[PDB]
RNA sequence: AGCUAGUUGGUGGGGUAAUGGCCCACCAAGGCGACGACGGGUAGCCGGUCUGAGAGGAUGGCCGGCCACAGGGGCACUGAGACACGGGCCCCACUCCUACGGGAGGCAGCAGUUAGGAAUCUUCCGCAAUGGGCGCAAGCCUGACGGAGCGACGCCGCUUGGAGGAAGAAGCCCUUCGGGGUGUAAACUCCUGAACCCGGGACGAAACCCCCGACGAGGGGACUGACGGUACCGGGGUAAUAGCGCCGGCCAACUCCGUGCCAGCAGCCGCGGUAAUACGGAGGGCGCGAGCGUUACCCGGAUUCACUGGGCGUAAAGGGCGUGUAGGCGGCCUGGGGCGUCCCAUGUGAAAGACCACGGCUCAACCGUGGGGGAGCGUGGGAUACGCUCAGGCUAGACGGUGGGAGAGGGUGGUGGAAUUCCCGGAGUAGCGGUGAAAUGCGCAGAUACCGGGAGGAACGCCGAUGGCGAAGGCAGCCACCUGGUCCACCCGUGACGCUGAGGCGCGAAAGCGUGGGGAGCAAACCGGAUUAGAUACCCGGGUAGUCCACGCCCUAAACGAUGCGCGCUAGGUCUCUGGGUCUCCUGGGGGCCGAAGCUAACGCGUUAAGCGCGCCGCCUGGGGAGUACGGCCGCAAGGC
RNA sequence: UUCCCGGGCCUUGUACACACCGCCCGUCACGCCAUGGGAGCGGGCUCUACCCGAAGUCGCCGGGAGCCUACGGGCAGGCGCCGAGGGUAGGGCCCGUGACUGGGAAGAAGUCGUAACAAGGUAGCUGUACCGGAAGGUGCGGCUGGA
RNA sequence: AAUGU
């Protein structure tokens, strides 16, 4: 455009749009679970995968990915919401922090552990 | 109508020595011939002379041009590859003496017009005023 | 809920299924689940065709040269 | 998208420290708005701060400055100052006392509780210092403040050790069973000595005051330390914490087993289906280190809103086309003003911060001192090239005059033939029509085919294209009338009168809509016959809107050159429509084809630019959801914007 | 050498490329996600009119009425304008919510055809109109991004 | 003269 036009009217600009409204924008939120449930993935993987129906404190329902192998998430247990997709599950934009309230760490686990809860293992 | 009267001459010259084209003519205006008067004065052009078509008055610009070359496309390089208007009547440009332009790191000439007349980027900033950014030449 | 979950069937019944699947390349599946009259959760199993190969596409340009590049 | 009645202004008042519609009578009809008023949402503002090559973007926590508030809300009193955080009156909410009639209160001071939340600290020590208030003074008060406390929350410093030490223990991991690796790593030998114990121990503090001198200047004397027996200094002195992320590519770092699209990973591409360098562990390696990772948010990368620094033939993107308002842009010569612009001088640019130089704590982080920048903006003088403005002149743009010209440009009134259908009349007999082949259908109630007459509607063959005209849509027999545009010549006239154009207005294929008319042929819908598995189609026989006219609507399109309009500059060739020429050839306007230079992702474009420039408008910022919904305008409706 | 099967070479169209045994469109059935409409309900904010109206300032009075005086006055008190708040009624913008409903996206070897891509087997696309289980078909006109 | 997990 000519430099008039744009004296005129002007570049637009941006704006994005939040990825993920965990609300006030803040780190991490909780929520409790209403539905604890097993869902297929998209086209080319297959499994079932552990993801819960979180209700956030922020008036929120919305769907969250339980990381690990295995889970204690009960149909009703408090959860603290992380914020991350999972490109494979759709509408599922929420990780939950394992080892917070309900959520227990991950059993046996050894290697990375600062991601899954379970704390270091004494050697015994 | 013509919009621009030095940003055509410009670019005539431009589309001109484009061709290797001796010369070419262009509407006479005195502020033209201060240009030229510089484009000569720093050798980009062999020089320029006033002379008329059909009464009307112009200016022929004998442009200037390297030596034939050897390999395929034997055309010599110019000696003005770039020449391009800067400030235009639809955004004028205007420098202070800090401001004025660093063309080419030096190997390259800034035209502009002060208070004190049509100046290069030197003899201006040599003599302490800046203004009109007309164009870069290099 | 994956687990190695154990089934109940005659010696004789066993033995046919150990004949055929030691033998072949031909499944056993979980054909349904039920409970029958006396309330068991009751497994229904069936004879598998098996074979259905998984055609996977394959080479990416990247490995070749990539391999390429550091063998030599 | 319009807003406004104390609204805008006026005269006179009231009020204040003071101007003022701040308030009030009265008079007038004013004020503001696409340069975005009014309304909605969000928000305390700056110094700075993070990011960034920069121009930019993002931010306003700590510290400094301003503003606003003090449970919600109103009000004044006092006073130099408040319409007053720990002052007052009143209403409201809430909690508390009561002898039930009325009392006490507001932590967004310090510290603390509870609620909310992912999350944010001691009911502390001291007025020694600095600052404040009061007082002649001593002195009192100061949860300002100087400190200690808690939290790796952040930055900087520090430690877990240093020199030796094997063809290389064990364990563990791999192995072409030789052996490779962890690994000089350890054990081991020396060595130093964080921590801890002992002893010494701050600067911060010299004044108010007292004395001499006049309580001035000056000289002398005296007290006072929260942090603290801490920092630090000296003696002695034990080797005395290591974790976290990653190891398929981007990205630095590879092997064994387990699992078998399961369990799981995941930022993107993607791994996982029975040898997984991608999942889980182990061995090993990489990065980093009292930290390492994750999540969220900002800038970056992203020239991915492009001013620096982008685009629009086919990738997203040219408005359907004109006329034109505001606005933006403007040829040649001269003179005045000197607004933009430039220059010099000067004021301001508070501190802190950032930069730089030197110093203070053992370094640093921090901190002190001094130095240099700093846009902007005010004032004063100067410059006049370019822009602006006023004036004088010019004719190269544009417009006009005379003279020619071509054309399916438009509107009205007529009228010419060929053809179809129907009716009338001759003649005439067994089929016609139709397809791929059939059938429905029409026909012995006399069709098809043939001659004549009549009615009526619609469209105009050849010419005729690769042509012409028009802004676009679009325009085709012929004649007459009314009427637009455009080209050339002579260079005669005016004298920059120009370019573009948000809104606005008008024009706008076909279909469609309303009245009224017309209706031959054609033909959605419809009905048959075929085809087919079906055939709500393609093929055949019928057939109504409509296609035609008048007036009024609708306003869309592959409204396309998918290419906005104007101007200037960049080889040529060949065909063609139209005009002028000293018509062997040159020249102007238009339409095609190939191709210099150049452009382009490529295809292709190329004097009819998609080249090289300038002015102005329109438009695009991933695919889908969607040209959808909501709102609004428009329309009879369909539907348009 | 038309036809059927297979195959050369060149050229052409292509939305194919594990390459026509390719690709791919719309309804329908089921499940899930967000959203529009929706008899209406539940709010938040704001605006206008009127009724009651504390405190308080200001403006009258300050007298059949008390108190101070240096009797000019002053205070108390009485009245009034304004007035926080409350009450009533009606508008506005926004948000939540609603039986039921419209379309949209995703889902996995569902059901029906086959519109498009190669004359996609009737060139395709397009504006509009009508019609039909569905893609779509047909009329009128346009484009070539088709012959 | 249709279709192809």
């Amino acid at each position: 455009p000519t430099i008039n036009q744009l004296v005129r009217k002007g570049r637009e600009k941006v704006r994005k749009k939040s990825k993920v409204p965990a609300l006030k924008g803040a780190p991490f939120r909780r929520g409790v679970c209403t539905v604890v449930r097993t869902v297929t993935p998209k086209k080319p993987n297959s499994a079932l995968r552990k993801v819960a129906k979180v209700r956030l404190t922020s008036g929120y329902e919305v769907t969250a990915y339980i990381p690990g192998e295995g889970h204690n998430l009960q149909e009703h247990s408090v959860v603290l919401i992380r914020g991350g997709r999972v490109k494979d599950l759709p509408g599922v934009r929420y990780h939950i922090v394992r080892g917070v309230y309900d959520a227990a760490g991950v059993k046996d686990r050894k290697k990375s552990r600062s991601k899954y809860g379970t704390k270091k293992p004494k050697e015994a | 109508m013509l919009t621009d009267p030095i940003a055509d001459m410009l670019t005539r010259i431009r589309n001109a020595t484009r061709v290797y084209k001796e010369s070419t003519d262009v509407p006479a205006s005195r502020f033209k011939e201060e240009i030229l008067r510089i484009l000569a004065r720093e050798g980009f052009i062999k020089g320029y002379e006033r002379v008329d078509v059909d009464g009307k008055p112009y200016l022929r610009v004998y442009l200037k041009y390297g030596p034939r070359r050897q390999g395929p496309d034997p055309r010599p390089e110019q000696v003005i590859h770039h020449i391009r208007r800067i400030s235009k009547p639809g955004r004028r440009v205007y420098v202070g003496v800090k401001e004025i332009p660093r063309v080419r790191r030096g190997l390259g000439i800034a035209i502009l017009s002060t208070s004190k007349g049509v100046l290069t980027d030197r003899e201006a900033r040599k003599l302490g005023v800046g203004g009109e950014l007309i164009c870069e030449v290099w | 809920p994956r687990r190695k979950r154990k089934l109940l069937l005659h010696k004789h019944e066993l033995r046919r299924l150990l004949g055929k699947v030691e033998q072949k390349g031909l499944t056993l599946v979980p054909l349904k689940i039920y409970f029958n009259e006396r309330g068991y959760a009751k497994v229904l199993l069936g004879l598998a065709r098996g074979k259905k190969a998984y055609e996977k596409r394959r080479e990416d340009k990247k490995e070749a040269v990539r391999r390429a590049l550091e063998e030599l």
